[PDB]
């Protein structure tokens, strides 16, 4: 595995998980449009701003 | 008497983009023209190691 993972301080800090299944799920079906449209649907790869 | 057998016509062959191996390097899509004021601006942030 990695020398170091970031991935351990995120929630430290307050970010949870990957986004992938909470923003989805958090989302109330109201921000998940607007996040596929506004954001885009892969936000790996890219994403637009 | 004078004899004609033969009318003869050219067959022929159609050419596709989407068939060529050209296209291979292409990412073709069909898009309506929306008069985008010249929309020469793609700017892009891109990560870098």
């Amino acid at each position: 595995m990695e020398n170091w993972s970031a991935l351990e301080l995120l929630p430290k800090v307050g970010i949870p998980t990957d986004f992938l299944t909470h923003v989805k799920t958090s989302a109330g079906e109201e921000m998940f449009e607007a996040l596929r449209i506004y954001y885009g649907d892969d936000p790996e790869r890219y994403n637009i701003h | 008497f004078e004899a004609i057998f033969g009318t003869f016509c050219n067959r022929l062959e159609w050419v596709y983009f989407l068939t060529s191996g050209l296209a291979a390097a292409a990412h073709a899509i069909k898009f309506h023209d929306l008069n985008k004021l010249t929309t020469g601006k793609m700017l892009f942030h891109v990560q870098v190691p």
